[PDB]
RNA sequence: GGUCUUGUAGCUCAGUCGGUAGAGCAACGGUCUGAAGAACCGUGUGUCGGCAGUUCGAUUCUGCCCGAGACCACCA
RNA sequence: AUCAGGACAUUAUCAUGUAGAGAAUAGGUAGGAGCAAUCGAUGCAAGUUCGCUAGGACUUGUUGAUGCGAAAGGUGGAAUACUACCCUUGGUUGUGUGCUGUUCUAAUUGGUAACUGUUAUCCAGUUUCAAGACAGUGUUAGGUGGGCAGUUUGACUGGGG
RNA sequence: GGACUGUUUAACUAAAACACAACUCUAUGCCAAACCGUAAGGUGAUGUAUAUGGGGUGACACCUGCCCAGUGCUGGAAGGU
RNA sequence: UGGACCUAAGCUGAGGCUGAAAAGCGUAGGCGAUGGACAACAGGUUAAUAUUCCUGUACUUACAGUUAGACUGAUGGAGUG
RNA sequence: AUGAGCAGGUUGAAGGUUGAGUAACAUCAACUGGAGGACCGAACCGACUCUCGUUGAAACGAUAGCGGAUGACUUGUGAUU
RNA sequence: CCUGAGUAGCUCGGAAAACGUUAUUUUGAGUGAAUCUGCCCAGACCAUUGGGUAAGCCUAAAUACUAAUUAGUGACCGAUA
């Protein structure tokens, strides 16, 4: 559900397809709650010390991050209700505020399959298989899509949390754990079935058809114009300089940090997600 | 290294009265039976004194292990819980059993990690074994409320 | 400091020769391993000890 | 080339690789097309990788060399 | 810690062997004019192994104290059997040299989560969970590597190199 | 020729370059690679793979042909090493 | 309007975490104001002057008395700025 | 992070509103409307260019044009590499 | 009976001694002995020979100098010094 942008201008046009952006992140005039509002750390793409971390970052249009509770173990077995869909410009997904009926408001991710007012139940128990029901992978039946994946028991969901993200289940392993999960980016992982996850898919499935259109929209969301490494200077990339078109330097063009970048995998040797794979991008781990 | 072997367990057969095998930093450096002690108390003159000490502690240690087995069969512990909407609410950590053990004026151990979170409740048995000839068994009763 | 703290076995501060053989200095660092020492009333937290220091303390029976 | 493999008909691979060099391809005798293309069935030919050793009839067998591939241009 | 596995040289073990001619499968060298007979033959019915398809060899009942031609007629370039050596070729209990498959928590860890201090982001301890001897760690050494440096790329020449 | 509204040699060339949009390629599970810091600690990003890091082309549209011989890359693998 | 109030990017920093030293990250508190919040206007006034000095007029701030009713109810939290 | 200016002339897509109409949509018709890296341009800033200047009034300006100004316009203090 | 334990030495890299690492002195990592009834040293090493007792510690002096006090001196200058 997207719509193209009509320039209607007297100086050039743009080619953009944009979501409605007023049903998700819908506030016409926003009056955010002041007792629940926070101010974030702003370096413009730099380290806390200020040193560069990525090339030419900046352009965030004053984002404010709503607090989110991904563990969802603090209100287990209590029947909440979807109270509101709160604004969240810092992400691609706009999380949902719910309220457990003992008088406890909280936040959860926004999966497709919850409506404002639905009495939901986030508990670590064999409960109804619906979105907004954060529930361990052990009791989740095979062949069902899932998100909010995590790989540390009693830690809270971290993996598969962006807007529209999901996963697939096609079996388990003979370890009392490591349920087979086809996780996005084409990785057949085996994460512990005791891990807590939300069955379904995160909201904003329309985010797969967004088109920028302008440099204004390029710089309104934390991104800045990027330059090909061909048109660099000496001592930056060996690509720049000379007459005609700028060459590509060595047999493997480099990064602005000065290292080769073609076909090389930089996987860590201390992450608990490399050994727990069935099929990797080229190998199995 | 460790020169005190009043009792004995090394994941295989080994005997007290000082009979160990090299492990470096391991069960030999961590079990309560095997703890470091200066070598100033070990010599040819001190060999007999060390043997007498090891014996005395062996007999009194077996006696006290039996006696603790019976007294834990006699003296029990107390627990309670709260419930919310027909299902359990959390998980069990050994932090709180350390709390209840200390509250009476003594302490327990840490390096015996063998347990996972107990999703169930009610009366059951926690079996932690500290010695080799007499087993230590504890009963924990949790009252649903 | 990247060195053992209880009993200070400083890294060997010398000069380094190699296929290089240039006028420089180097520190042959110590084998920092998170071991434990014998201390009363608990407080046996993991602390960095050098392995030469580790074997010397093992010879001196202090864990 | 020194830590290793190592070679066959004009070419590709078996070798009583010591005693022997054969199967397919340029080619052949014929064949059917007017004739010729197109054509199916057999081969003509034969560096046994060369030098020092072994010997019953030995470059092949061993050892040395021509080589592709890989550590070995007296010094930061 | 435990755990077994198999490897390389592997003890002892079992089978591995055809140009033809030549009783003939021709493993070779080799003592020998020797040794098979209840140490069950000349062999067989079978089982087993090997098999090149000559059929060979071990085993149980059987052949019966007779000969074995594979002592020896005969052999070729290579001759037997018994007998000894080298084997062949691999296993194998087998020791050593490098190693692989195990688990275990107990070394090792944690911007995994929580309690308390700390209503304190840095934290201390308590822990949770996750595993787990792996990696990492000091030293050593192999490789990686103009991302980077100190520097260098001779001279002659009707100018340069 | 470039997408245009646009930016640069802050003071010749400020453009047909670059940029933007768009097209495509590259690796990665929360210290995500990537990066910074000086280890700490921290960014990317306090992002969660529908996200981040980089490369090549460059309104829109059709394509992007053949080729690994080779460099880099990718994975596998006995053995020499 | 500032400071006597606090808060921005960010920072000093009791403790604490690393690191030849040096030094870095962060914490209480304290900063960081171009922000929030705080209450006054007209007339006339010096060689330089004014809600500021004087005249006619107000808000804001607690105590001593003072009379007075009301049971006050926080530092935590609810709404606000 | 705190901020601030953009006149005037503008455009008028979409969104929304209404009847005719057609088996029904279709189709026609009409108003709000206000989106735009929308337009010229005063304020604004910039600096693509002609001449002066190139022992200037200017350590980059003077003449004359020009770009943008409803947003990739202009923009201060503080603060961050 | 005692006379000072990761210290000789070995392996990989190492620091002064003429020495730019050979005796002597030195160790980041794997290591390694005894206390005279002892071990070490003695420009490979060994036996002899000799030297010494070790794997604890302090110590003024001769070692730099004349800013505080005092006095004097000059092949030092004389305001461009």
């Amino acid at each position: 559900p997207i719509k193209k942008i009509i320039s209607r201008s007297n100086s050039g046009i743009h080619h953009s397809t944009v979501i409605d952006y007023k049903k998700l992140l819908t506030t016409n005039k926003n009056k955010p709650e002041k007792s629940l509002l926070v101010t974030l750390k702003k370096h413009g793409g730099r380290n806390n010390q200020g040193k560069i971390t990525v090339r030419h970052q900046g352009g965030r249009n004053k984002r404010k991050y709503r607090i989110i509770d991904f563990k969802r173990t603090h209100y287990d077995n209590i029947e909440a209700t979807v109270k509101s869909i709160e604004y969240d410009p810092n992400r691609s997904c706009f999380v949902s505020l719910i309220t457990y009926a003992n008088g406890a408001k909280s936040y959860i991710i926004s999966p497709d399959g919850i409506k404002v007012g639905d009495k939901i139940l986030a508990s670590e128990h064999p409960i109804d298989i619906k979105p907004g029901f954060s529930m361990p992978l052990a009791f989740i039946p095979e062949g069902t899509q899932v998100h909010n994946i995590e790989l540390h028991p009693k830690g809270g969901g971290q993996i598969a949390r962006s807007a529209g993200s999901y996963a697939r289940i096609l079996g388990q392993d003979e370890t009392g754990k490591y349920v087979i999960l086809q996780l996005l980016s084409g990785e057949t992982r085996k994460f512990l079935k005791e891990c807590r996850a939300t069955v379904g898919v995160v909201s904003n499935l329309d985010h797969n058809l967004v088109v920028i259109g302008k440099a204004g929209r390029n710089r309104h969301r934390g991104i800045r114009p990027t330059v090909r490494g061909s048109a660099m200077n000496p001592n930056d990339h060996p690509h720049g300089g000379g007459e005609g078109r700028s060459p590509v330097g060595r047999d493997a063009p480099r990064t602005p940090w000065g290292k080769r970048h073609m076909g090389v995998k930089t996987r860590n040797m201390k992450k608990a997600s490399t050994n727990l794979i069935i099929r990797n991008r080229k190998g199995e781990q | 290294m460790k020169v005190i072997l009043k009792q004995d367990v090394s994941n295989l057969g080994k005997r007290f009265d000082v009979v160990d095998v090299k492990d470096g930093y391991a069960i030999h450096f961590l079990f309560p039976k095997k703890l470091a002690a200066p070598l100033t108390k070990k010599s040819l003159q001190d060999r007999d004194l060390f043997l007498k000490k090891q014996q005395e502690h062996y007999e009194i240690n077996k006696a006290l292990s039996h006696k603790l087995k019976e007294v834990i069969e006699q003296t029990e512990l107390h627990f309670s819980l709260k419930e919310h909407n027909g299902r359990p609410y959390g998980s069990i950590i050994t932090k709180q059993i350390i709390n209840q053990a200390h509250t009476k004026g003594m302490a327990l151990q840490k390096f015996m990690f063998k347990d996972n979170v107990r999703l169930g409740f009610g009366d059951h048995e926690i079996t932690l074994h500290i010695f080799e000839d007499t087993t230590a068994v504890l009963k924990v009763k949790v009252t649903p409320d | 400091a990247k060195k053992d703290q209880l009993t200070l076995r400083g890294p060997l501060y010398g000069n380094n020769r190699s296929h290089s053989k240039t006028i420089t200095r180097r520190k042959w660092n110590v084998n920092l391993q998170p071991c434990k020492v014998k201390t009363a009333d608990g407080k046996t937290t993991r602390i960095l000890v050098s392995t030469r220091t580790l074997r010397t303390l093992k010879k001196h029976n202090r864990l």
